[PDB]
């Protein structure tokens, strides 16, 4: 507390003090010292003590102190920059799935993708979709898709990312047997996809219509891709 | 912004007091002068350097700092 | 080869560079009387421009005056600035340019006079006052700068004016003077910003009983309208960095008491942030859980946060609290009686309260109470939750209330006929071994079902009533309602094969082939004939295969895939036959193939 008094500290001795009282099972003062350190620095040096504190609460108070757990998580969120909301959002989703309810974990991932950067929103959306498959199924995963379609900036996802989002959406809609919704999703991905680099998108669409499309939709294929080849 | 250039005016204020004057400078000027009133108008006793200080100070600031159709559109692509 | 798009030609036009004017030649100019007449020429140019354009559009006097300043003629340039200001004195830009011309040439009393006039005439432009003060302190004239600050304070500036005055007096380490300015400041603008800034000044200053004094004096003097968020947030943070945390707790409470709880979210989260460090574990747990309770209390004035509060109370150990919380969650009856999701959620929440009273509370009477409440609030004539019946029956069974579980089973039965409820009830009747009531229950489920007859035959076989079960199967074949069931057929075939009767299976096979001509059924008949002399079995299987191909030929002229699968299986079994001769296997494979 003399080191913490004069502000000659780092993440290192904060974590060290906290663990040292953890092994004397003095978890309460460990918590108060984590409180000391979190405000004692700014990020990215508060990420590590936040990881340790998050885990120290998860370990000990799971199912008994969920409310103060999410208190901890929320304040960790609003202090953290966009650059690392990913692991914290993942920890929060994990605990509130295992001990909590699937609905507010769903809104957790909604917050995460609303909050993480575009270039990794891909890997966060894969997680959201798969968890929603586990916990809510078909219509919910579809709404996840369309939430990832109708997001104007600064919610923006990348065209190659949205490309493969459209790819996955059609690959699952054609799976469930509602083929023409997947047709619609492919038309959607057309207005985003410059063909010349993304030959796989049009290849999937064409060979897809060879099995589920007709020559009228095939001429509309060579009309849509036509227009887009004109457009960019 | 008047708040932006206000903290820049305080930039200039604290910078120039850190740059041109010192505490014993100030306090011995005072020690010479008991009235720090009713003396308004009469110029005060201060070293002749002070003047150029201000001048140099502001002059410091200084060194930091078709045809007409091009400007017009350059406002519109700017805007539109 | 290249064509004529516009833009490129436009660029060419730009290259044609218009007539932007070529700079006047820089002829060497002598300083005497050649200077003077160039100056006559440019001054007559300026006077002409100024009598033309001077009054109606600004810009020009600045050029005229900066030129006369370049000529180092300051009598002339002062007259140009005075003629600008004689046109329009309300332009701050012109006063600034005038006083700056005067300052940058060390004309400092002249500049003071310009400032005095600018600041007298436009006493509401803060920037005039700033630049006058700045000019005075750049000359190390802090008595004069301070007198300008006094005049400015007389015109009552904003917070920033008083704050700049305070920072001025601090800059020269004059904290008695800055304190007197804070006195005047908090009187003139009586505000929370004035007072919290006063107190921050004091806690920086070295005085902590005075910072406490200034918060106290803010609440007495400010009195009313000191009731606000940031005032109490600042009180809390002050008494916090004063390590008087009991003082700080009194502060936070007295706030939440006085502050409109509409304003409470930020103050309350920050109080949670206080308890973060200083509170005790179950103390802060109590605080957050209580605040969550009132959160839900206002939000119901929502089943997911309901289950979350259930979890929070159940994990906090507070048993009676969890009971009352489940009670309040059940107090919210579904207002929209059609949404299966909401009623299912309600049934799951009441079942959760049931399992809480059952496992954590150790109260089987309270468990019977909860489950009976669940049974009475669920309108069974429209709502059919077999799960509720099943769980209630399990509760009554573990407590060994056999007749009770039977009563609840019959209740769900006579209320909402359910295949899953009936099947679970029959399972539980077998779990006691009451085979006669089991038969009666299977029957009552049948009269209300391929599996009912199937399960009754299987029960008769598990009792060994192979003759009674065979008669039951025969009756199952004789009714017109279960016409095309291949699953009951599979059950009867299985019972006939397990019963040592190849011949009964053969009569069943003839009936099944006469009934429906499925090629898979023909394969299954010949395959039963195949699986365990062995040559007689192979010969009978061959006769079956031949009759099957003939029948599927004379009956199914288009259905080539059926007989094709049949012949595929025939060749496979022909190669699979445990033949004592491999040349016979070759010849038989050739016969199966060439067809």
């Amino acid at each position: 507390d003399r080191i913490l008094e004069l502000r000659i500290a780092t993440p290192q001795v904060i974590l060290n003090y906290a663990l040292f009282l953890t092994e004397q099972k003095a978890f309460e003062d460990a918590f108060k010292v984590y409180e000391r350190g979190i405000a004692l620095f700014k990020y990215p040096h508060v990420k590590d003590i936040w990881t340790a504190y998050l885990a120290a609460f998860v370990e000990r108070y799971g199912g008994k102190k969920l409310e103060r757990a999410r208190d901890l998580y929320e304040q960790a969120i609003k202090d953290a920059p966009p650059t690392e909301c990913k692991p914290l959002y993942l920890e929060y989703a994990k605990l509130e799935e295992t001990y909590g309810l699937a609905r507010h974990a769903m809104d957790i991932y909604a917050r995460a993708l609303a909050a993480v950067p575009k270039a990794e929103r891909k890997s966060v959306l894969d997680l959201y979709v798969s968890r929603a498959s586990d916990f809510f199924g078909i219509a919910k995963v579809r709404e996840i898709y369309e939430s990832a379609i109708e997001a104007e900036p600064p919610h923006e996802l990348s065209d190659d990312d949205v490309r493969e989002v459209c790819m996955r959406y059609s690959a699952l809609e054609t799976k469930l047997g509602e083929i023409d919704r997947a047709r619609a999703i492919y038309v959607h991905g057309s207005a985003v996809s410059h063909p010349d680099r993304a030959a796989d998108f049009w290849a999937a669409w064409r060979a897809f219509e060879v099995r589920h499309g007709n020559e009228d939709t095939f001429k509309e294929m060579m009309r849509i891709l036509r227009s887009v080849k004109v457009s960019f | 912004a008047p708040e932006n250039l206000y903290q820049a005016h305080l930039k200039r204020a604290e910078a120039g007091v850190a740059a041109a004057y010192s505490v014993e400078d100030y306090e011995r000027a005072k020690a010479a002068d008991p009235e720090f009133s009713l003396k308004y108008g009469q110029q005060p006793k201060l070293p002749a350097a002070n003047v150029e200080k201000m001048v140099a100070e502001l002059q410091e600031r200084d060194r930091k700092k078709n045809d007409r159709n091009a400007h017009f559109n350059k406002k519109i692509q700017r805007a539109f | 080869d290249k064509q004529i798009t516009a833009e490129q030609l436009l660029r060419e036009a730009k290259e044609i560079q218009l007539e932007d004017d070529y700079k006047a030649p820089k002829q060497i100019i002598t300083d005497p009387e050649e200077l003077a007449e160039y100056r006559l020429s440019k001054r007559k140019q300026f006077e002409d421009l100024v009598r033309r354009v001077g009054r109606f559009n600004g810009g020009v006097w600045v050029k005229y005056a900066t030129w006369e300043e370049q000529q180092k003629d300051f009598r002339r340039a002062r007259s140009v600035w005075e003629r600008c200001l004689a046109i329009e004195y309300r332009n701050v830009s012109m006063w600034l340019k005038y006083a700056e011309m005067e300052m940058r040439h060390r004309f400092v009393n002249h500049a003071r006079n310009v400032w005095d006039r600018a600041v007298s005439l436009l006493p509401r432009i803060d920037q005039l006052w700033y630049k006058y003060i700045h000019m005075e302190e750049m000359l190390g004239n802090v008595a004069g700068a301070r007198q300008v600050f006094e005049r400015w304070m007389r015109f009552e500036p904003d917070h920033t004016g008083w704050m700049a005055y305070i920072k001025f007096e601090l800059r020269y380490n004059e904290v008695d003077r800055a304190r007197a300015i804070f006195e005047r400041y908090i009187q003139i603008l009586p505000t929370v910003k004035a007072w919290v800034r006063y107190a921050k000044f004091e806690m920086q200053n070295g005085e902590v009983g005075l910072a406490r004094r200034c918060y106290e004096r803010a609440v007495d003097e400010l009195g009313e309208d000191a009731q606000t968020e940031e005032f109490f947030i600042k009180f809390a943070e002050f008494e916090e960095k004063a390590r008087e945390v009991e003082r700080a707790r009194a502060i936070y409470r007295y706030a939440l008491d006085h502050i409109p709880k509409a304003s409470a979210p930020s103050l309350y989260q920050r109080f949670v942030a206080f308890e973060k460090q200083h509170g005790d574990r179950e103390g802060i747990e109590q605080v957050v859980v209580s605040k969550r309770r009132f959160q839900y209390e206002e939000d119901i004035a929502n089943y997911d946060t309901w289950f979350d509060y259930i979890k929070l109370e159940e994990g906090t150990g507070d048993i009676e609290r969890t009971r009352e919380v489940y009670e309040r969650a059940v107090a919210q009856l579904p207002p929209s009686s059609a949404e299966k999701r909401f009623w299912r959620r309600y049934i799951y929440l009441w079942v959760k309260y049931a399992l809480f009273e059952e496992l954590d509370c150790a109260d089987p009477d309270r468990t019977r109470d909860v489950y009976r409440a669940v049974l009475d609030l669920i309108p069974h004539r429209q709502f059919t939750f077999a799960k509720i019946w099943i769980m209630a029956a399990k509760f009554e069974i573990r407590q060994r209330n056999v007749e009770g579980c039977r009563k609840l089973l019959g209740r769900a039965l006579g209320l909402c006929p359910k295949e899953k409820l009936f099947k679970a009830y029959i399972e539980l009747e077998l779990t006691m071994g009451n085979v006669d009531r089991v038969r009666k229950l299977y029957e009552k489920y049948l009269e209300w079902n391929v599996g009912a007859w199937v399960r009754f035959a299987d029960l008769e076989r598990q009792l060994g009533e192979t003759g009674r079960a065979r008669a039951l199967y025969e009756l199952a074949i004789g009714q017109p309602l279960l016409d095309m069931p291949e699953a009951l057929w599979k059950s009867y075939i299985d019972f006939e094969i397990a019963a040592g009767e190849r011949e009964r299976v053969r009569v069943l096979y003839t009936r099944l082939l006469d009934r429906t001509k499925h090629v898979k059924v023909w394969l299954s008949f010949a395959r039963f004939e195949a699986t365990p002399s062995a040559p007689a079995r192979a010969a009978r299987a061959r006769s079956v295969y031949d009759r099957a191909f003939t029948t599927l030929r004379d009956v199914s002229p288009d259905s080539k895939e059926e007989a094709v699968l049949l012949l595929e299986a025939w060749r496979d079994f022909e190669r699979e036959q445990a033949w004592s001769s491999e040349a016979d296997r070759a010849a038989r494979v050739s016969e199966v193939e060439k067809k």
